[PDB]
């Protein structure tokens, strides 16, 4: 999938789903 | 959080709000002078002087009578945090004491949460669905089940991304989860702190439970860096 870090400035958590 | 209801004003005394510059995060009061949050919140290393912690809050960024505001004297990110894997995603905030040497002034609205002894409630002020425009105003809580590592790790779920130190919670069917704006938020089980809201992939989607820092995994680190 795509995964992000629950922060409203949110970053990609990187090697998830790709 | 997604799929939840407004939390009672006194239901989550331990939860803490953290504000600085243009940023926000949550955390849990685990001792009168100590808040436990997510490392990724303080990744960019803001200066302690700029941090404001608010205890006893119900409405995000709303002043209130039981509310208590505190400066942050210092903080420690876990030495092994990775901004790539998000492994080891936790941090300690040492609150600034007043002239009496007290930090938090405990009351029915301000109290530490127990660290785990070694079904759950998740709480926060973040997005009530993914892509939401604003933060909840009233604190939300929702009930979520723990998920065994062998089932969270499975390739239809989260796969290779689940590393030592993480833990998962939520319905494989989907629906109840934390979201953006809930980082550093508390996952409370049977009442003790067992997770820190860290990351996931889309709020509450089917087959995508939320991923938390597993607080019991880090008890020794927490004890060691929580003296003083
Ligand atoms: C609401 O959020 C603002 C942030 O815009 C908070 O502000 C801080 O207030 C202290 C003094 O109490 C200052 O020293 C900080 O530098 C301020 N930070 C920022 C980023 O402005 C305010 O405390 C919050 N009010 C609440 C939660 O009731």
């Amino acid at each position: 999938x795509f995964a992000y870090d629950r922060r409203x400035l949110s970053n990609n958590x990187r090697n998830y789903x790709g | 959080v997604v799929g939840g209801l407004v939390a009672l004003r006194g239901a989550h005394p331990y939860i803490a709000a953290l504000y600085w510059g243009h940023s926000f995060c949550a955390g849990s009061l685990i001792a009168p002078c100590w808040v436990l949050t997510a490392a990724h919140c303080l990744q960019d290393r803001p200066a302690p002087e700029d941090l404001t912690v608010v205890l006893g809050q119900e409405r995000r960024n709303h002043s209130c009578e039981p509310c208590q505001t505190l400066a942050v004297r210092s903080y420690r990110l876990h030495e092994a945090f990775s901004p790539v894997s998000y492994q080891h995603d936790l941090a300690l905030l040492r609150l600034q004491e007043d002239a009496d040497g007290s930090c938090a002034l405990l009351s029915p609205y301000v109290q530490p949460v127990c660290l785990p002894s070694g079904l759950c409630q998740v709480a926060g002020w973040g997005h009530q669905f993914e892509g939401a425009e604003e933060y909840a105003s009233f604190l939300q809580e929702a009930q979520v089940p723990f998920l065994s590592l062998e089932r969270c790790s499975a390739p239809d779920v989260h796969g290779s991304s689940i590393l030592p130190g993480m833990l998962c919670a939520g319905f494989l069917e989907g629906g109840t989860d934390a979201c953006q704006g809930d980082s550093g938020g508390p996952l409370v089980c049977e009442l003790t702190l067992q997770g820190i809201i860290s990351w996931g992939s889309g709020c509450g989607d089917r087959n995508k439970p939320g991923v938390y820092t597993d607080v019991a995994y880090y008890l020794a680190w927490i004890r060691e860096h929580t003296v003083s």
